[PDB]
RNA sequence: UAAGGGCAGACGGUGGAUGCCUAGGCUCUCGGAGGCGAAGAAGGACGUGAUAAGCUGCGAAAAGCUGCGGGAAUCGGCACAUACGAAUUGAUCCGCAGAUAUCCGAAUGGGGCAACCCGUCAGGCCCCUGACACAUGAAUUUUCAUGAGCGAACGCGGGGAACUGAAACAUCUCAUUACCCGUAGGAGAAGAAAACAAGUGAUUCCCUCAGUAGUGGCGAGCGAACGGGGAUUAGCCCAAACCGGCUUUGUAGUCGGGGUAAUAGCUUCGAUAGAUAUAGGAGAACCUACUGGAAAGUAUGGCCGAAGAGCAUGAAAGCUGCGUAUCCGACAUAUCCCUGAGUAGCGCGGGACACGAAUCCUGUGUGAAUGGCGGGGCCCAUCCCGUAAGGCUAAAUACUCCCGAGAGACCGAUAGUGAACCAGU
RNA sequence: UGUAGGUAUAAGUAACGAUAAAGGGGGCGAGAACCCCCCUCGCCGAAAGACCAAGGUUUCCUGAUCAACGCUAAUCGGAUCAGGGUUAGUCGGGGCCUAAGGAUAAGCCGAAUGGCGAUCCGAUGGAAGAACCGGUUAAUAUUCCGGUACUGAUAC
RNA sequence: GAAAACCCGCUGUUACCCGUACCGUAAACCGACACAGGUGGUUGGGUUGAGUAUACUAAGGCGCUCG
């Protein structure tokens, strides 16, 4: 997803989907370290999805 | 969170082949038995039935620049190792 | 804190002068000694350190607008 | 700051061993202010058969681009560019020696 | 023959440990001078 | 006959001199700014990258997250890397505003061998983890506000040497220096006559007066002020008499608050919003020949100039690139009757004043006056000047850790900083 | 008897660090007095064997490497590079207690910085709540496994 | 010929934290060195002996990094 996706979100299914997506951060993680994958890229991806995410319900329980 | 990577080496490969039940994995140092258990549990779905831990300090070695030697060092560590319950397993291959 | 609670009196830097002018240093000191007073217009009993000087001003003008006096000037504390 | 050339732009060298010649630029590295032109300043590097059998292998090597003018569109020269904001106020490139918009 | 540094941990931190020195002013003055020569090792207790 | 040796030339070796080069130093100028911190600092520890991290950045949201403005094709930091991705549905980057911000450290819940150990109370989970609170001290009435610690120089204050000079040395000098300690601010201190003088008119700083008057084992030395010329310019407010209000106390008083009154060489009561800065936009004008690996060189011939500063480019460029002169530009956020009492004065012992015993200060002991009182180098009389024992006050002055922009008949790698690089390593 | 760097002379000299000692056969290798295996010989044996603590900090094991380091050479190494390797309810420590001493409270003293001063800190001491047997790795074992036990809290 | 804590009397389900490699009368610690020195505690078989002396020798470890 990107910013304007994750901000069309409601902050309930926005605190679901963060936490659906640091698990699956973890298993990436994880398998990464077993064996290469084929884009690493993916791994940043996913860790400012994370930080967006957390941007985002942090400005909503403040504002 | 914590679980940073699993171990494969030739010494876990004999253990899980002579057990079946044993894993191990790189957690952070500072996670003690009872984290890495819920972490373990909540990452594969299994229940765990024993964790042993040892602390690894981080191997000092040489950085080499084009004047000569600088002194480094390598990362901490933990090593957890996770015996699950009969009949249990844990994938590292599949996905 | 060896100071005059009164007047705010403490010791002074000088010098020995012998004849022959030799100058060395020395220090003087307070007449200061703990004194007992009752204190009418309260009815009590307080403890004071001070100097004869601090006395001789108490003598003066009560002990009553002494401690006052000390308190506006700072030098009860 | 804005170079005066960009990657797919047709550039003329106007000074070095390849002098006169134009064509097509594949690469710009900013930093060390140099740029790459298809078929010009080739060179050969012995490589080794490490490879993934080795040989000698022609390649262009950069120029850098002071030396690179962009070729005008009516005339076919090099010529100095400048900036307008002629199309629909966004700045672009065009031609001192004719006019017309660099493209 | 026995020579002058017999080594002791408890000793080293004791003496000259960063407590030791924060406890102190002159240990305080020992500190402000070597962080103002920039020193990468304030006190023995960065040492390992 | 040269085992070997001597001298010269040629050619090599070693070593790293020399020449040329450098943004790394050094000294300054101008303009700002002059702090950071309990909303947790300076300084560290441990982490953080696809791949080990030495630096850099960042902090479990970890070479980064969000918004607004600018910009337009590459970007994903450096130590001579590739892969793999991001990006014209506008990445990267730049300005401004936000989010996150582990542990230690004033460290502040208690301890402790810094980066750790152990807790209590409430609240949400299930032995064990995540978010609070829980230090002390002076103010305030449990609540509230402040403080603590670090840090360049300059300011003020408390203590305070010696070597040295005197061709020895003790008075004297070095010096109210070094150093230790405390504590402010953008400056601080001083400052509005109980003054200097023999007419001036608050402080501070500069040039003179002047190495003069003085002071001094009258040795070595130390060393003013008045006046004059400038920089700058600024003067104000309390206490008391008296009149009312409240409270308290004594038996109409007497205190203490707040209000009026009015303060002195002479009196007094009474009778600003536009601009600036922090990103940016435009920005003129060159051909042919020769030499050359390569022209910016040379020779021709042209053009621009409010632009002939500079740097880069395969050699030295006004017309190749970035720029330069000039003009334009901000969504924010910042900046602009009374008259001062343990006093004036005095004795003893000392100190600071240029001064080694008038003016000023005081450890000890004393002690007035209320037109009166103080000074004019010791004391007296006259004369003159001033009005102490309450307070505040800009400017002209001192300085540079920091930021921006500049400069040098300063250095150029054994120099210049110890440090041009892995440097307080 | 100046300073830094570089290079000479003495000189292919002194010396190669206990007079416990070595010989042979095979292996590997381009290269072997020295490395690996075997036989023989010799030295220690209240140690020159086996353990705990302090101190050190990856030197442990394996694969590559022989430039530098190893007072010779080296195929070897406590050397260089990379990978691996340390497993506890019962062992040791800590958590608890106090000694010397240290930091403090109320207070005392004192130009400043501060100096003292009964609760807290502080083991080298006192408590710890609690086992052994056997097997297994290239490198760990009272820790892993198989038996056999025991101890402390917690829900009936 | 310590003190204080302490201790007396008056059937499941779990078991946290740190150390654990290797050297350690030494080539890995203190001595600039792979240095004839220094380094607290325990164990230390057999024959001989009063003996932990002495001589020889098991287990184990070494022949001391120039010939
Ligand atoms: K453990
Ligand atoms: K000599
Ligand atoms: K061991
Ligand atoms: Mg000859
Ligand atoms: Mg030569
Ligand atoms: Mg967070
Ligand atoms: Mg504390
Ligand atoms: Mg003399
Ligand atoms: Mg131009
Ligand atoms: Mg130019
Ligand atoms: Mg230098
Ligand atoms: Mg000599
Ligand atoms: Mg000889
Ligand atoms: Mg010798
Ligand atoms: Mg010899
Ligand atoms: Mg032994
Ligand atoms: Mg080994
Ligand atoms: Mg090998
Ligand atoms: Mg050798
Ligand atoms: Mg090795
Ligand atoms: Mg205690
Ligand atoms: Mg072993
Ligand atoms: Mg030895
Ligand atoms: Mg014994
Ligand atoms: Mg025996
Ligand atoms: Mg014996
Ligand atoms: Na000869
Ligand atoms: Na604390
Ligand atoms: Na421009
Ligand atoms: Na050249
Ligand atoms: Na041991
Ligand atoms: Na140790």
């Amino acid at each position: 997803m990107k910013i304007a996706e994750i901000k069309e979100l409601a902050t309930k299914e926005l605190q679901e989907r963060l936490d659906a997506e640091v698990a699956a951060y973890d298993q990436m993680r994880i398998n990464h370290a077993v064996s290469p994958l084929d884009s690493p890229a993916k791994l940043k991806h996913q860790r400012r999805m994370i930080a967006q995410m957390k941007t985002v319900l942090r400005q909503r329980e403040l504002n | 969170g914590i679980i940073i990577k699993p171990i494969i080496s030739e010494k876990m490969t004999a253990v899980t082949e002579k057990m079946s039940e044993r894993y191990g994995f790189r957690v952070s140092p500072n996670a003690n038995k009872i984290e890495i258990k819920k972490a373990v549990e909540a990452m594969y779905n299994v229940k765990v039935e024993d964790v042993n831990t040892m602390r690894y300090d981080g191997k000092r070695k040489n950085r080499y620049t084009k004047s000569g030697l600088i002194r480094g060092k390598e990362a901490s560590f933990k090593k957890a190792i996770v015996t699950l319950k009969k009949g249990e397993t844990i994938d590292f291959f599949s996905n | 804190s060896k100071i005059c609670q009164i007047t705010g009196k403490k010791a002074m830097v000088g010098n020995n002068v012998s004849h022959s002018k030799r100058r060395t240093k020395r220090v003087f000191d307070v007449n200061l000694f703990r004194k007992k007073f009752y204190w009418v217009e309260q009815d009590c009993w307080v403890v004071l350190r001070i100097s004869a000087a601090g006395l001789r001003l108490i003598n003066k003008i009560g002990l009553d607008a002494a401690i006052k006096r000390a308190a506006e000037k700072g030098f009860l504390n | 700051s804005k170079l005066h050339i960009k990657k797919g732009d047709t550039v003329m060298v106007i000074s070095g061993e390849d002098k006169g010649h134009s064509g097509r630029v594949l690469e710009v590295l900013v930093k060390e202010q140099r740029a790459i032109v298809e078929g010009l300043n080739m060179i050969k590097k012995h490589a080794k058969p490490s490879a993934k059998q080795g040989g000698i292998i022609s390649k262009e090597a950069p120029i850098h681009i002071s030396n690179l003018n962009v070729v005008d569109p009516k005339t076919g020269k090099a010529t100095r560019i400048g900036r307008r904001l002629n199309e629909n106020g966004k700045l672009v490139r065009y031609a001192k020696k004719s006019g017309e918009e660099i493209k | 023959m026995k020579r002058t540094y017999q080594p002791s941990n408890r000793k080293r931190l004791n003496k000259h440990g960063f407590r030791s020195r924060m406890a102190t002013a002159n240990g305080r003055r020992v500190l402000a001078a070597r962080r103002a020569k920039g020193r990468a090792k304030l006190t023995v207790s960065d040492e390992f």
